[PDB]
């Protein structure tokens, strides 16, 4: 039967943790893959997250199959342009813990957005992709990397021609 | 040499790259020179030695030589330019993790792996040739540099991008702009003289531009026009890989007048291109039947055979033999057990040639255990190929030898930079041959290849083994098939390596489906699951 | 006395009351208003989209 | 049955022509015969023996077999086993699921890849 | 045979369209399979001698490289014909019931009984009424296959200022005509 | 929802994949002419429909081979202007391959371009890499 070994690759070890990017899976397919830009200015952060996870993890697709994990890359600029609804910014929280007694760390989006727009836009895509799969750690982990965020216009991968992404809204 | 770098002249830095380049072979991993592993946390990591930073010392030197004190060097020197570019692609610059990676089935990340608590912190992250990289971009992308080049030093120059480019294609721009130049170049020079090395260095352009991926239209549509001179085994090569039933009827023409001007002028050296590249170009074929009795007709076994190294005997003895064998080989590949058991019941009803899989698959039925040589196997030694054919002689045991194996194990023999590894291979070739003139192996001609492989599949060594375990699986399941290669080697595991992405037209039950392609199975873990690796 | 969160970057050794000063209120940037509220809100103050010519 | 010739060449019967259970002989007495007038083409090997096998096996064009056991099995349901091994062509032993109904997976007009409709966008 | 019309002009301009392989959807067993000429399908038991020529009535669709028929809900003019191969039982389906209280377990065997039938062949013999408007209802009187019978025109129009706007040749790309 | 009464029992989320909502009409939902789906794309206008006596729909439409030949026009209209990027000329030469495929490919991609990045790598000395050796 099958067999995970308990010698697992950590992130103190220094071989290290991988990319699923560069990694050759059988459940990995880059070949089909294509390149989207997503302008999230003045477009609501949990619409935009949601929008962009449906691309990462390809269930964009007709050919989509939820042991395969083969999605669109989606370039995700303008992040500090992100809008949300009202008092939002500074009433929405996030909480994390640490193994100690003391542990909790609430903090607001306000805090989130001053330390890294872009981890909040993760944050977000995170939980998306744990809404679908969460049973997995690759499947939790790699359309993630898939996703690529930046808070300004400008990136790198004017050479992949990334098509701008058109959705609309349900209303 | 990273202290005198800024010191030398151009030809100085050029000898110095070619010395250097010595150790690093093409498909190898570049600066990967690990010596002692640690395995205290379970899970072993390989520490390089002392030499890695030593190149990485030179490179580091080199970049600011050339781009933060002398910026002007390279724009001068275009023969600086080709040469720093070769070295960079044959050290793998842009991949660090296989400086690190000790097996391709668990490559490393201590090269794009960094954490807080210290891990990674001395080895990841290095801007190792970056700064030069980009440099040279903006150099190629602002030419005077492609002006005062030559059209052989702007081949090797797209060559050397597509090479250092991890993903094997250059970038877009640069791409662009050294074609658009050589086509302006092959335009305005092609009215005047003409040369063959100049069809030549044309034909090497069409095939990298085929590498990178891309495809130029005008350039394959001149080749195809041009019939002053015949055609290299670039054209061939770069040909194979299209989908066109047009393109590939011209190309079989040129090929079979290459071939003929080819032995008239009794160029072996050009023959033997010819021939390798056309094996290529026939593989990739779809019409089989076609490339087969062009196979035949051309002679390509005994050429190929005979310019191995220890197989001119059993070159000429399938020469001799062809006729037994291709009489002997059946018309349809699937339903084999249908066809043993018709014969049975025929014989029922009231000397020895060479030994080859398809004439011999009755044999192959009787025998229980099948292994398929392949060449990474004696990358340093001999001693489980000498187990093979020991184990040969029991009678209940078979040994399988592709013309792929045989090619590949010359080139490496004749190319590698490890002397072990050469003196391995040399040796496995004389022992193949010994046990193919005593028939105590089988054999899997060129020809035999073309009758067995996918309609219009390209493969490789590593491809035409995994075909045949899967025939052999698919026709022949009483045969234990087992693969003798190098723990190291991608092709242990088809299913994670060898795979054409997500497709719809396959399933895991397309190893047993009679009518679905053979490497159709490389999808699935039941090929690995009916292959053992020992 | 606490013997967790330890991060000054996520929480700070500060008081509330020295927090209540930097806690926004009114937040000019990051926006909050959706792109898709600027034509409702433009209908609802009841102007027009004249032809260009106009 | 494939392209008009049946898969099962030969069906093995061993029974016992005495002192024994008797549905195998009554089998061979009485459907037997129609089965061989129906299918000429499968050779029928009866095996006498002091200790019968009690079963039925069938050898099949691949050179693989299936046996049925008939311990205390009447012989209609002999006849009817020795029907499902004609029948069944021994190849494959696939479920009946959704993703197994179709054999070999086709397109006429040709699957679907991501640039297909990729660069239709909405009109009016 | 082929498709027949009142009208030549349109018969003979949608005749060549159906030479080529084809494929159906056809009804079968309460299952719906996709078929071809050379296709081999698993279905519910059908009480067929083996090696019989067997015909599927109730076909959903038919289609090729350059045509599509529907059916709403089937389809006349059809032929879809195959041969049955094998009368079987699929892999067998093991449930066991058990229920903590009750020392009493049940063990049933489901062998799935199932007919394999391979299609030879494949043949479609429409007869039209006429061309069929598609943004209206109607249905033309006169076939002018020179001219689409719905022309499309693109999206843009200025007024929707946060419209997110595509490459402009994907938004304006006028299309070919097909016929012609 | 649920009174004081009842028992409260966590249900297990459910982790399926959820249809993306539509856009929502008024006037053309309630139509019974007008259906609810609103389709009008760039090749929309080849898929011309006709009648059947039956009482089916015969739709005739281009080929595979035409709509692939179509969005590599479409590519090639929109790369003209800003020149081929990498990605563009991947995208090109898929969709030429796919066009002109008669089977199935079943090898990865980039394997032939690692077996030949010795034309593209070169390898100094009497070692160095060539056809026929």
């Amino acid at each position: 039967a099958p067999f995970k070994s308990v010698l697992r690759r950590h992130k103190h070890h220094p071989e290290g943790l991988p990319l699923y990017n560069d990694m050759s899976k059988q459940w990995l397919c880059r070949e089909g893959e294509r390149w989207w830009l997503l302008d999230a200015r003045g477009e609501q952060l949990p619409r935009v997250a949601a929008v962009a996870a449906q691309y990462i993890t390809g269930q964009h697709r007709p050919d989509f199959t939820p042991g395969m994990i083969t999605g669109d890359h989606v370039v995700i600029v303008n992040i500090k342009d992100v809008v949300m609804v009202g008092d939002q910014w500074i009433r929405v929280p996030i909480t994390w813990q640490t193994a100690y007694p003391g542990g909790k760390y609430r903090i607001r989006l306000t805090d989130m957005y001053e330390r890294d727009p872009c981890m909040l836009m993760w944050w977000f895509l995170k939980d998306e992709v744990n809404r679908h799969f969460v049973r997995k750690l690759k499947t939790r982990i790699a359309p993630l990397e898939k996703a690529w965020l930046y808070e300004d216009s400008i990136h790198p991968h004017a050479d992949k021609n990334p098509r701008p992404l058109c959705w609309t809204d349900p209303e | 040499m990273a202290s005198t770098v800024s010191f030398r002249s151009d030809e100085e830095l050029l000898r110095m790259f070619t010395a250097i380049s010595a150790p690093f072979s093409v498909d190898g991993r570049g600066l990967n020179f690990l010596t002692v592993k640690v395995s205290k946390f379970g899970r072993p990591y390989y520490v390089p030695n002392s030499l890695l930073p030593a190149y990485v010392n030179l490179v580091d030197a080199t970049t600011i030589a050339l781009v933060r004190e002398q910026p002007w060097r390279l724009s001068a020197s275009p023969a600086l330019f080709i040469q720093v570019l070769q070295f960079m692609a044959l050290i793998k610059v842009f991949e660090p993790n296989k400086w690190f990676t000790f097996s391709d089935h668990a490559p490393s990340n201590r090269a794009d792996y960094r954490h807080a608590i210290g891990v990674n912190h001395s080895t990841a992250f290095w801007g190792t040739g970056e700064e030069l990289y980009d440099f040279m971009v903006e150099l190629l992308r602002v030419p005077t540099m492609l002006d005062l080049c030559t059209r052989e030093q702007m081949v090797d120059l797209l060559s050397g991008f597509c090479g250092v480019m991890p993903c094997g294609k250059a970038v877009g721009d640069v791409f662009k702009t050294i074609t658009d130049a050589f086509l302006r170049r092959v335009r305005n020079d092609i009215s005047g003289p003409w040369s063959a090395h100049d069809w030549a260095i044309v034909e090497r352009m069409y095939l990298v531009t085929v590498l990178c991926d891309a495809g130029n239209n005008e350039i394959l549509q001149l080749l195809l026009s041009d019939t002053a001179s015949p055609r290299g085994p670039d054209f061939f090569a770069a040909v194979s890989r299209t989908k066109d039933t047009p393109t590939k009827k011209r190309a079989l023409c040129l090929l079979q007048e290459a071939i003929d001007n080819a032995s008239a002028k009794a160029d072996k050296v050009t023959l033997l291109g010819l021939l390798e590249s056309g094996s290529e170009f026939l593989l990739s074929l779809v019409d089989k039947g076609v490339a087969h009795t062009f196979a035949t007709q051309n002679l390509f076994d005994y050429r190929i055979l005979n310019s191995f190294l220890h197989c001119s005997l059993v070159a000429d003895r399938l020469r001799v033999e062809q006729s037994v064998i291709t009489s002997l080989i059946p018309s349809s590949l699937r339903d084999v057990q249908v066809q043993m058991l018709m014969s049975n019941e025929r014989n029922a009803l009231n000397k020895r040639p060479l030994m080859t899989m398809l004439s011999q698959l009755e044999y192959l039925n009787s025998i229980d255990s099948v292994f398929i040589l392949h060449s990474s196997l004696m990358a340093t030694s001999t001693d489980q190929l000498v187990s093979a054919v020991r184990r040969l002689p029991s009678g209940k045991d078979s040994l399988i030898v592709t013309m792929s194996c045989l090619r590949a194990l010359s080139v490496k023999s004749l190319t590698s930079p490890s002397m072990k590894e050469r003196i391995a291979c040399a040796r496995a070739l004389e022992i193949v041959s010994y046990e193919l003139e005593k028939g105590r192996a089988v054999l899997l001609p060129f020809s035999e290849e073309i009758l067995l492989h996918d309609a219009g599949a390209y493969c490789d060594e590593d491809l035409m083994l995994w075909t045949v375990a899967a025939f052999l699986a698919r026709e022949l399941p009483l045969v234990k098939v087992h693969t003798l290669m190098h723990s190291n080697c991608t092709a242990r595991t088809p299913y994670r390596f060898l795979k054409g992405g997500h497709n719809l037209l396959v399933s895991s039950r397309s190893l047993y489906d009679k009518g679905a392609p053979l490497l159709s199975s490389l999808h699935s873990k039941e090929l690995r699951l009916v292959t053992h690796n020992v | 006395t606490r013997r967790g969160g330890k991060n000054l970057a996520w929480r700070p050794k500060m008081s509330e009351r020295t927090l209540e000063q930097f806690v926004p209120l009114h937040l000019a940037f990051p926006r909050r208003h959706p792109n898709s509220w600027q034509e409702r809100q433009f209908h609802l103050l009841g102007y027009v989209k004249w032809p260009k010519e106009i | 049955s494939r392209n008009g010739e049946l898969c099962l060449k030969k069906v093995i019967i061993s029974y016992c022509p005495s002192n024994g259970a008797p549905n195998t002989r009554q089998f061979l007495a009485t459907h037997l015969p129609h089965f061989h007038a129906k299918y000429p083409s499968v050779s029928i090997d009866l095996r006498p023996r002091l200790w019968p096998e009690m079963a039925i096996t069938g050898v099949y064009r691949d050179g693989s077999e299936r046996s049925y056991n008939t311990k205390n099995l009447s012989p209609m349901g002999i006849f009817l086993r020795l029907n499902n091994l004609v029948s069944t062509a021994n190849d494959y032993d696939q479920p009946f699921c959704a993703s197994h109904l179709h054999f070999q997976r086709r397109s006429v007009q040709g699957t679907w890849n991501p640039w297909l409709w990729n660069y239709e966008t909405e009109r009016r | 045979n082929g498709l027949r019309c009142p009208d030549a002009l349109i018969t003979r301009t949608l005749n060549p369209l159906l030479n080529g392989p084809k494929f159906a959807v056809i009804y079968c067993g309460n299952h719906q399979y996709k078929v071809a000429v050379g296709d081999v399908i698993a279905v519910q038991r059908l009480r067929v001698e083996i090696g019989s020529h067997i015909a599927l009535k109730k076909v959903l669709m038919v289609g090729g490289p350059r045509f599509t028929a529907i059916g709403r809900p089937l389809l006349e003019g059809v032929r879809v014909t195959a041969q049955v191969e094998e009368q079987k039982r699929m892999r067998n389906v093991v449930s066991l019931f058990a229920t903590p209280g009750r020392r009493h377990v049940r063990w049933v065997d489901a062998p799935h009984a199932a007919t394999i039938i391979r299609i030879c062949e494949i043949f479609y013999s429409p007869n039209v009424v006429g061309e069929l408007d598609k943004y209206k209802g109607e249905l033309l009187e006169t076939f002018t296959p020179g001219q689409h019978t719905n022309p499309v025109y693109p999206v843009d129009d200025g007024y929707d200022v946060f419209r997110k706007k595509d490459k402009e040749a994907m938004e304006n790309a006028t299309t070919f005509l097909d016929l012609l | 929802f649920g009174g004081f009464g009842m028992s409260v029992y966590t249900p297990k989320k459910d982790r399926r994949f959820r249809v993306q909502p539509l856009p929502s009409l008024h006037a053309n939902s309630l139509a019974d002419d007008t259906p609810l789906v609103t389709t009008t794309r760039t090749l929309s206008p080849n898929f011309r429909a006709f009648a059947l006596q039956d009482g089916g729909v015969f739709f005739t439409h281009p080929s595979h081979e035409q709509v692939m030949r179509v969005g590599q026009n479409i590519l090639a209209e929109e790369t003209k202007a800003t020149g081929m990027t990498s990605m563009d000329t991947y995208v090109n030469s898929r969709i030429q391959s796919i066009i002109a495929e008669n089977t199935v490919e079943n090898v990865a991609l980039s394997h032939w371009r690692r077996r030949h990045m010795w034309n593209l790598v070169r390898t100094h000395g009497k070692l160095q890499r060539h056809w026929g050796v």
